């Protein structure tokens, strides 16, 4: 088998690639779609809730780690939850020792340093979770996408998960407006992106979507079926 | 033989430099062999290419066979590694030998092959000492497409055997658009579509993937109820392709 | 039988560990060395022949003393022999520290054999490719022992391991007698070296060491040359 | 289809004109599978 | 490799359309052959 | 092809070469191109950062780290590996400051980080750092130095060198440039134009140019090129590339 | 494949090493335990010593404490190890809580020990099955069976080792409420269950009986012949 | 197959590495011990005495462990030395803790527990050594125990382990009168067994290693048969054999 | 027969450790060559310098280092391995100075570093540092010493030695020179070393392609031959 | 060639799937069916005993166990793996009652149990822990400050709020039935009748006292496991 070079992250392909790292990257394409946008003073996290069956509650994809910083997971539940606990402990340590919120850039830097260790050394499997990171600090909102390859990007928007390319193209097309939106307009663009990644026979219902919004004076709050009702009440109809 | 491959270089798209190299490596010396013997050197007795699977290596071979009206033989690469000890100077020599009488001819090696482990050694020894024992006028040429550049035998990649080397790169963006266009000219597709957007949505896609995109787009254009004149079908086709099966896998957040 | 010649912690279905036998084969390919126990003392000899006379023969020694009365010689790898020398010196000094008495050669051989076998306990570490010859004199009796990579240790009236060890052993059993004297013991050891030496032993080509009631002493090159001239 | 045939044969064995659910259970026990799964799993 | 150098120089000769060879042609041919050797 | 010997970084080949290190070499060669040049009174750095999607903010994946207040950091290869290497280099510099009480010389820092990346090369339970990085500094009593350290662990001193898919091309294009005389002002323009020519537009387009330098012009402090100097360098690149 | 790895699930969700260890018990020797109203008995098939082995140290039935006993089947050395650990834990539990160890607690400890020995590589599972018998200090008859997998179960009368299936069916067809009315009836039941597989009778049979808190005495080789004689007398009585 | 590290189980349930450790003892020197009415002995074969072994020794196969303990070894020399050292260690530890010589059963169980631990877990090759412990206690007088590389053990009155051990033990059980053998009869039986089980028409005293344990006057004395003593014993047996054959 | 060349700790049949010889070949893989010669009271090491382009800083491409103030060193093979080896040697020398209160002799330093290499080659937890070592120095009551260490842990004293791709030919030339039984004064030692390199390479090198280090009894400090002195030596040799 | 990614839990498939975790998931299909339904009046848990021998003591087979008086459990998978999971659940419940002196919600219970799970691929296992995924699926039901609550735990460590979830050898069929027979305001009595109907429809053997263990939790009473007579009363209606 010519693919004996993908069994652990400690071997390089003869073409200079770590195939296991690439597999971890592709693992988050198996999770549900999720997009996030940012204005002058507000960052939003809207994720497509998925349910194992219609008889059970939908899987939560927006996780609150601190009042000023919140994350959205897309990938393996175990690694996403472990990373969430690590961020919560890091933020608590920061609040205890420095009495200031951890800057989002520093938090994502620590995330990358933590998830690089499985990438480099034998043992722990690489963290196969794509994370959308949205918070507030001195330089305004940021949205950070932590790839499973321990690489992260500072992005105006991003979509990770299943059928995320359509949402990414939607954000590229509507690029020219995201900066100057208020809460409603940016939430609307995010919901339109999530509708774009959603197929025709499905639509963004209250149980299907979850919204997480952070801002200058508004803490990172997660919204649910009743709480997303006002945000969907102004929604335009699907352009079908 | 498939003697009529029916190509006019309008089938291959995005490989302009590659086909120019192929022409200048095979047919240009074929017709100016006189200018070659004026230099007192021998013409290249075989071209080589390499690249990711599905990037059009076989299509360019067929195109060259069409433009030169030369006999085509689709010798396999992984098939030869099996068939016991004997797939050296019993099939390779068989492939070369009687091709030289219906000889407007272009014999064609394909996916890389391995260029206990002793059968492949014999295969490549037969290859080198049979291709090196070539024809003076070189009325029959070899084109030796592969799949990777990782495994290379210097005895083959030297001059004579396989010196003319053509890299097949992944279609970038506009090459993706060109492939989409080429594979969609036989369907009654309206100008309402936007091939450029589909091209910028074809990242990581490689050649035959775009052909599958076109085919699936047509299939769902039928699925929508034979609703001809549609681009949304091209969009959904770009989403599904090889990954059309949707896992629905649990324990993923 | 192949799948069991790769680990030190797996028994071959028929016999025993094969890596031990392979280390012993490495031992058999080393420089020839002999050791002879005389009535009053013990002598051990080995050849220092190496190409490129550029090599400084005085720099390294194949015959080293463990304590005032114990000497050792190897047949196999050099660096493993050096490590064995260091370990044996450490064990001898520990025994001296705890008992305040020079270490009897038998106890030293047991401890050094345990040290060599402790490298055969687990995989990931290889057994020493070196077989030792231990010479010693205590309790009015000269002792000669051989330590093995397997950790087995046994005594020897007169033996010769390394390259061409079988012919050396045949010669020794055809020559050795229990009533031998120290000088004739050295002569026999030198002749045993000579018969397979291939290149006319010089004063420095061979290295010998003697041990008796007066402790163990590696012979200086002058005495080696004198013994060679006497043997001729 | 072989399981159904074996259920029919099992019904024939007891000389019954109608095959019962027990016959199908025994037929699927015979054909399919051509304590371990009952003592550690539960 | 050296015969390859010579043949590749002959090939270089017709890239710039000569009926002969030049010294810089031999240099670039041996350079390409050396890179292929690597 | 070296099959059977390249599965670990502690196994040699019959030719006597560790193929994992060569595969890290190849990984670096298949990455973006970054160059650095050491002027009369300092060093400057240049990176061809490819913006993979317009969705990314400008300055995302900052490839020019600053290990110490006076030490530059230009990397190429894997961004995660590069960040880990920058972090361990920062830790090493901080430890040197805490133990010795003064700034770490660039040669000593390069030696220590090369020792570390080598220590990650000869094990079997770990994998060599698949990134090549640059080190630059300027000291009034020591001078200016530049160092390139690759996954092989080697740390040679280069007058001004490049790493990436445009290794040889940038070597040829930097050879004709005479280097030893001018200062940062008359070398930033050159770095910009070299980076703008080595980059290929027909394939692998959509790149942005970022520069950093250290020297007495900034009081021996590594920092990004100021916006005005960055834009005048871009204008020089545009006029020179015509 | 999926067989040579203790902590690897097969595609059909089987830990095949654990099942192989479980099956290694079937290669042992038959041991049946029955609990009655006031008695619990341990019947095992004793291997016939050829000419020289000392039966005093071929112990198959061993007492963990004064209130618990057990018979194993499947591997003598692993059995000895688990026996020593079980008595050490019984003494430690009596040290911690000062009351005698109930059968449930010691059975749970044995099962947990075997489990923790079958959850990591480099630790071969304990290839024995144990039949824990005894009375709690309140005086209740409890019998437990521990599996090499690390699980335990409550049985009124179970058999382990080779031929355990046949003895199981025998007990299913012959375990009745009146069959345990008296101690002699339980003894008759367990002897009949043993003779179902070890048909020679007399020798090759070892019985240990536990009444209410008496420090059980294993039936010595003077009444086992008497008990089998009574069994034969009843056997010719009903037929 | 399932012949990997010892911590593996064959589908049929066999521990193949342990089985190979079992069968490996057949390559070791033959040693046997017999229980007599008023004494016990260990008879062992010196399989390797070529010409030039110093014989600076008390016994190679037989190893004394305690003032009441002695055993014979059969297996790899390294594991032999390690097991003997551990035997001495545990015996002296019991003596220190309890101020009493360790019982044979307790010491044998300790060593067998160690051996089982070497095959239970850890990825370590089991000790390929089989032992024959000889000793006395107030609990059971004279006892003989035969160890096992698997970590098992058994109380025996007559047992042979090593090469040709099967035939030796078969004829021994065919020719053992339990409860009516003294030291002299046991010695003669051991000599006859070694004669029938070794590949020599006339075995020499050098190839034979015999140690006798006897309790007398309050204390237990462990002595190996001296060269003169063993020579006298073998010559007495050869004249007994000559008498038997001339009578036949 | 074969297949035993995978692990350093595996003994092949006929007792041959392949991986050690593979490291020995990795020594030649460096592509360079060095020689060392010892006189009555001097010891000269000289190594070849290859510079692919003027772009490198020639002052930092040195292949010979300084272990202590009076003990020099030169190595060939994998250069990163060489730098790790000199770092370990410096550590060992200073630690010896601390522990025993006097400068480390060349023989003992080579012995200890060879012990380190043997420990590396004994356990399968290391790659055995595939770079050769050559040390020179002066010891009282003995004079100059030249000592060579290899990844196998083998060390020996040399009247004159070599390392690199041209090991065999350089050793043969040194044999031819040594069998003439000549005193080898300092200038003539340097001359013989330079002639050895030139004949074994057949290049008649320019003075800029060589670095030389010498240790003498009158100058126990390990002095690296600067450009002026090497120019003098080799131009005088060319004219002589 | 899925085999190279089969061995070991720390290996990623080309599709990014954790194959060993998937096998642990499928190992649930070897456990007896367990059905739990969420109602406003409480939650009921019904299981299949799968009695191997009539001689076996039924009380030993613990398909339903008590983590705390306010919470119930149902299990399907390896008995050993569960036993450890149940012990950890009880220990964590008592830890919460010690530190905060309050009855911890069933969501936090399943959170902690999942925390013990999903730890197979972690370096904290040096003192000793599971190097393989837990092969038991957990059905948690009880009453808390949010009223009655039912949670199903996935061997990978995933938990979800389920109004009616069925696990075991017959998860698919029982879940499909519960899909159409479940209704939001369904009363506890009719919920238990529905659960027993599904179990009868899906059981291999007939329905009796010894084939099912039944548990119920309602806001008023504590955890109650249906005794023999209660089982007869609830099974005579069906
Ligand atoms: N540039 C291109 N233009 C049009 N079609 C292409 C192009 N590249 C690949 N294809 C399609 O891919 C297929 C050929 O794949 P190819 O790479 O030649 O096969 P292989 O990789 O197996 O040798 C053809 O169906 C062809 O239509």
């Amino acid at each position: 088998f010519r693919n004996q070079y993908d069994n652990d992250v400690t071997v390089w392909s003869p073409q200079g690639r770590i195939h296991q790292i690439e597999y971890a990257m592709e693992a988050v394409k198996q999770g549900s779609a999720t997009v996030g946008l940012k204005s002058k003073t507000h960052a939003v996290l809207v994720a497509l809730k998925r349910a194992q069956s219609e008889l059970a509650a939908h899987q939560k994809k927006i996780l609150h780690v601190d009042n000023h910083i919140g994350i959205s997971i897309a990938g393996l539940t175990a690694d996403a939850r472990l990373l969430c606990n690590f961020m919560r402990q890091e933020c608590l340590d920061s609040r205890f020792v420095f009495d200031r919120p951890l800057p989002v850039s520093r938090l994502v830097s620590l995330i990358g340093s933590k998830t690089q260790i499985p990438t480099q050394r034998y043992g722990r499997r690489p963290y196969g979770v794509g994370l959308l990171i949205a918070g507030y600090d001195d330089m305004g909102p940021h949205i950070f996408q932590t790839c499973p390859s321990a690489n992260y990007f500072d992005c105006r928007a991003m979509s990770i998960g299943a059928r995320s390319q359509s949402a990414r193209t939607y954000l590229e097309r509507h690029m020219s407006e995201f900066m100057e939106c208020n809460l409603n307009e940016l939430v609307k663009h995010g919901l339109r992106a999530l509708r774009e990644t959603l197929p025709a026979e499905q639509d963004l219902t209250t149980k299907n979507v979850s919204i997480g919004i952070v801002g200058k004076d508004l803490e990172f709050t997660i919204y649910d079926d009743d709480d997303v009702s006002p945000f969907l009440e102004g929604l335009e109809e699907r352009p079908q | 033989v498939d003697e009529r491959p029916t190509e006019q270089y309008s089938d291959i798209g995005g490989l302009d430099k590659q086909i120019q190299e192929l022409v200048e490596a095979i047919v240009l010396p074929m017709n100016h062999k006189e200018k070659f013997e004026n230099l007192g050197i021998q013409p290249p007795k075989g071209v080589l290419m390499y690249g990711p699977p599905g990037t059009g290596k076989t299509l360019l071979a067929r195109a060259c066979a069409a433009q030169t009206k030369a006999t085509f033989l689709k010798l396999a690469g992984p098939q030869l590694v099996q068939m016991f000890i004997g797939d050296g100077a019993k099939l390779v020599r068989d492939a070369f030998a009687l091709a030289k009488e219906k000889a407007p001819s272009i014999i064609f090696i394909d996916e890389l092959d391995a260029i206990g482990d002793r059968e492949v050694q014999r295969t490549m020894l037969e290859l080198l000492n049979q291709l090196d024992g070539f024809q003076p006028n070189t009325q029959v040429k070899v084109i030796a497409a592969t799949n990777r550049v990782d495994i290379l035998d210097p005895a083959l990649l030297r001059s004579g055997r396989l010196d003319r080397k053509i890299e097949f790169p992944m279609p970038n963006e506009e090459a993706r658009a060109r492939i989409m266009q080429i594979h969609s000219r036989k369907m009654n597709v309206s100008p309402d579509v936007n091939y450029e957007e589909l091209a910028r949505c074809t990242d990581d896609f490689n050649g035959a993937q775009c052909k599958a995109v076109c085919v699936e787009a047509g299939m769902i254009a039928l699925r929508r109820g034979a609703t001809e004149l549609t681009h949304e079908d091209y969009m959904e086709g770009i989403l599904e392709v090889q990954a059309k099966k949707k896992a629905n896998l649990q324990y993923y957040a | 039988e192949r799948g069991y010649s790769f680990s030190l912690t797996t028994f071959s279905p028929s016999g025993k560990l094969v890596q031990i036998e392979y280390a012993l084969a490495a031992v058999a390919g080393g420089a020839p060395s002999v050791g002879i126990k005389a009535a009053n003392g013990v002598v051990l000899a080995t050849e220092k022949k190496q190409k490129s006379i550029l090599y400084d023969e005085r720099s390294v020694h194949k015959v080293e003393p463990i304590t005032k009365h114990i000497g050792l010689v190897y047949s196999g790898m050099g660096p493993d022999y050096r490590v064995l020398v260091h370990r044996a010196r450490k064990l001898a000094q520990q025994y001296y520290l705890v008992y305040q008495e020079p270490i009897p050669t038998a106890q030293l051989v047991q401890r050094v054999a345990s040290v060599m076998q402790e490298y055969t306990q687990s995989g990931g570490v290889r057994p020493f490719g070196v077989s030792l010859l231990i010479c010693g004199w205590n309790e009015g009796r000269p002792y000669l022992f051989q330590s093995d990579p397997s950790g087995a240790y046994f005594a020897w009236k007169a033996t010769a391991m390394g390259k061409n060890y079988v012919n050396g052993k045949t010669f020794l059993e055809k020559r050795y007698n229990e009533d031998l004297e120290l000088e004739d013991a050295i002569h026999t050891a030198i002749l045993t070296l000579k018969e397979s030496f291939e290149g006319q032993m010089t004063e420095d080509n061979i290295e010998v060491g003697i041990c008796n009631e007066a402790g163990f002493r590696r012979l200086t090159p002058t005495e080696v040359k004198d013994y060679l001239a006497a043997i001729a | 289809r072989s399981v159904c045939t074996e259920a029919g044969m099992f019904a024939i064995r007891a000389r019954r004109k109608i095959a019962t659910e027990k016959d199908f259970l025994e037929a699927v026990n015979k054909v399919i599978k051509s304590t371990p799964r009952y003592m550690t799993y539960n | 490799d050296l015969r390859n150098v010579c043949t590749e120089a002959g090939m270089f000769a017709i890239r710039a359309d000569h009926d002969f060879v030049v010294q810089e042609d031999f240099m670039k041919a041996v350079r390409k052959v050396a890179d292929s050797k690597k | 092809i070296g099959t059977g010997y390249d599965l670990s970084a502690s196994t040699f080949s019959p030719d006597g070469r560790v193929f994992q290190v060569e595969y890290a070499m190849k990984a670096v060669e298949n990455s973006s191109t970054a160059i650095g040049i050491r002027c009369k009174d300092g060093v400057v750095f240049g990176v061809e950062k490819l913006v993979l999607s317009k969705l990314y903010e400008e300055g995302s994946n900052k490839r020019l780290f600053n290990v110490d207040r006076h030490v530059g950091m230009a990397v190429a290869g894997l961004l995660a590996d590069a960040r880990s290497l920058a972090d361990i280099a920062r830790e090493e510099a901080s430890n040197f400051r805490s133990n010795f009480g003064y700034n770490i010389p660039l040669k000593h820092l390069a030696d220590r980080v090369a020792m570390y990346v080598h220590a990650y090369t000869l094990y079997s339970a770990v994998r060599p750092f698949g990134c090549s990085f640059m080190l630059g500094s300027y000291s009034v009593n020591d001078g200016a130095q530049l160092y390139m350290i690759d996954p092989s662990g080697v740390s040679y001193g280069y007058w001004g060198c490049a790493i990436g898919k445009a290794r040889q091309a940038a070597k040829t294009e930097i050879e004709k440039l005479q280097m030893k005389e001018m200062t940062c002002r008359d070398i930033v323009k050159e770095v910009a134009k070299i980076i703008y020519i080595v980059h290929d537009e027909v394939k692998d387009k959509a790149f942005e140019l970022e520069l950093s330098w250290v020297g007495e012009l900034t009081n021996g402090r590594h920092e990004i090129v100021p916006k005005d100097i960055r834009e005048e360098a871009e204008k020089y690149a545009k006029e020179s590339l015509k | 494949s999926y067989d040579r790895a203790i902590t690897v699930f097969s595609p059909d969700g089987h830990l095949f090493q654990v099942e192989y260890a479980q099956e290694a018990v079937k290669k042992g020797s038959t041991a049946v335990g029955v609990r009655g109203r006031d008695i619990v008995v341990l019947g095992v098939e004793k291997k016939s010593v050829a000419k020289l082995q000392d039966e005093r140290t071929v112990r198959k039935i061993c007492a963990l404490d004064d209130n618990v006993c057990m018979a194993f089947a499947g591997l003598t050395a692993d059995a000895r190890i688990v026996i020593n650990r079980a008595r050490v834990e019984c003494q430690s539990h009596r040290l911690t809580v000062e009351d005698p160890v109930t059968v449930e607690y010691i059975t749970r400890y044995i099962a947990s020990l075997k489990q923790r020995y079958t959850q990591s590589n480099g630790r071969r599972p304990f290839g024995i099955s144990a039949l824990i018998v005894g009375f709690d200090f309140d005086g209740t008859p409890r019998l437990y069976q521990t599996d090499p997998s690390g699980t335990y179960h409550a049985w009124k009368a179970n058999a382990i080792g080779r031929g355990a299936k046949s003895v199981r069916e025998f007990l299913e067809k012959n375990y009745t409420d009146e069959a345990i009315e008296t101690d002699d009836l339980t003894i008759k039941l367990v002897i009949k269950a043993l003779l179902e597989v070890v048909q020679s009778g007399g020798k090759n049979i070892e019985l240990a009986v536990m009444r209410r808190d008496q420090s059980l005495k294993i039936l010595n080789p003077e009444e086992i012949e008497k008990y089998v004689a009574e069994i034969e007398k009843e056997k010719e009585e009903n037929e | 197959r399932y012949d990997s590290r010892t911590t593996i189980f064959s589908p049929e349930g066999r521990l193949y590495q342990v089985e190979y450790a079992m069968e490996a003892i057949g390559h070791a020197g033959t040693c046997l011990g017999i229980l007599a009415n008023d004494g016990v002995l260990l008879a062992a074969e010196r399989r390797n005495i070529h010409k030039l072994l110093d014989e600076v020794f008390f016994s190679e196969k037989i190893y004394k462990l305690n003032e009441d303990m002695a055993c014979s070894v059969a297996g790899i020399t390294s594991d032999a030395n390690v097991l003997t050292n551990e035997l001495r260690l545990i015996a002296q530890r019991y003596l220190l803790q309890y101020q009493e010589p360790i019982p044979c059963e307790q010491l044998v169980t300790a060593l067998c527990d160690i051996k089982q631990a070497y095959t239970q877990f850890g990825g370590k090759r089991p000790f390929g050594v089989s032992l024959l412990y000889i000793g006395w206690d107030k609990h059971y007088g004279f006892q003989l125990y035969q160890s096992d590389p698997s970590g098992n053990y058994g109380g025996w009155k007559a047992t042979c382990i090593g090469n040709n051990s099967a035939a030796a033990v078969s004829m021994l059980k065919q020719d053992y009168k339990e409860g009516e053998m003294t030291l002299k009869s046991a010695l003669a039986l051991a000599i006859k067994v070694l004669n029938k089980t070794m590949d020599v028409s006339k075995l020499s005293a050098e190839k034979v290693e015999i140690a006798t344990l006897t309790r007398e006057n309050g204390k237990t004395v462990i002595r190996v048969l001296k060269q003169k003593e063993v020579e006298q014993l073998i010559k007495k047996h050869e004249e007994e054999e000559a008498k038997a054959e001339r009578e036949k | 027969s074969a297949g035993f060349d995978r692990h350093i700790t595996i003994f092949s049949p006929e007792g041959r450790l392949y991986q050690v010889e593979y490291a020995f070949k990795a020594i030649n893989q460096g592509g360079l060559t060095s020689v060392a010669v010892r006189g009555k009271d001097c010891a000269v090491i000289v190594t070849q310098k290859k510079v692919p382009d003027k772009l490198l800083d020639s002052s930092t491409v040195t292949h010979l280092f300084k272990i202590t103030e009076n003990i020099g060193c030169v190595m060939t093979g994998m250069t990163a391995d060489s730098r790790s080896q000199v770092q370990r040697a410096r550590y060992e020398a200073a630690n010896w100075k601390y522990k025993y209160g006097y400068e480390i002799p060349v023989d003992m330093l080579c012995k200890r570093i060879a012990d380190i290499s043997q420990v590396y080659t004994q356990n399968a937890e290391m790659r055995p540092l595939g770079c050769c070592m050559i040390l020179i120095g002066i010891d009282e009551e003995q004079g100059p010493q030249v000592y060579k260490c290899d990844p196998a842990g083998y060390y020996c004293g040399f009247k004159a030695t070599a390392a690199g791709v041209k090991q065999t030919e350089s050793t043969s030339f040194l044999e031819k020179k040594v069998k003439k039984k000549f005193d080898w004064t300092f200038e003539q030692t340097v001359e013989t070393a330079i002639t050895c390199l030139s004949t074994v390479l057949s290049i008649d090198f320019k003075p800029s392609e060589i670095e030389v280090g010498v240790v003498t009894v009158e100058n126990p400090k390990f002095r690296i031959l600067t450009e002026a002195e090497i120019d003098a030596h080799l131009v005088a040799l060319a004219e002589r | 060639t899925r085999s190279e990614y089969d061995r070991g839990v720390n290996t990623f498939s080309p599709e990014g799937r954790l194959f060993q975790v998937e096998y642990a998931i499928e190992a649930i299909k070897l456990g007896s069916t367990a059905i739990g339904i969420q109602t406003s009046e409480g939650v009921c848990l019904a299981v299949e005993k799968r009695i191997t021998s009539p001689l076996m003591e039924p009380s030993s087979i613990e398909k339903i166990v008590e983590i705390d008086a306010h919470i119930g459990c149902a299990m399907s998978g390896l008995i050993a793996d569960a036993k450890t999971l149940i012990d950890k659940a009880r220990v964590e419940t008592q830890n919460h009652w010690f530190t905060y002196n309050e009855t911890m919600t069933v969501e936090s219970v399943t959170q902690a149990v999942s925390n013990l799970a999903l730890q197979f691929g972690e370096e904290d296992a040096d003192p000793g822990a599971m190097s393989r995924p837990f092969g038991v699926a957990l059905l948690f039901g009880g009453v808390d400050e949010k009223g009655p609550q039912l949670f199903h735990m996935d061997p990978s460590g995933t938990f979800v709020q389920c109004d009616a979830r069925a696990i075991g050898s017959a998860s698919e069929g029982a879940q499909s039935s519960l899909q159409e027979v479940y209704h939001k305001s369904m009363t506890l009595k009719e919920a238990i009748k529905s659960s027993l109907i599904i179990l009868k429809q899906v059981m291999e053997e007939k329905l009796n006292a010894t084939n099912i263990e039944l548990a119920t939790v309602q806001p008023g009473q504590n955890f109650h496991m249906f005794t023999k007579e209660e089982l007869e009363e609830v099974i005579k209606d069906i």
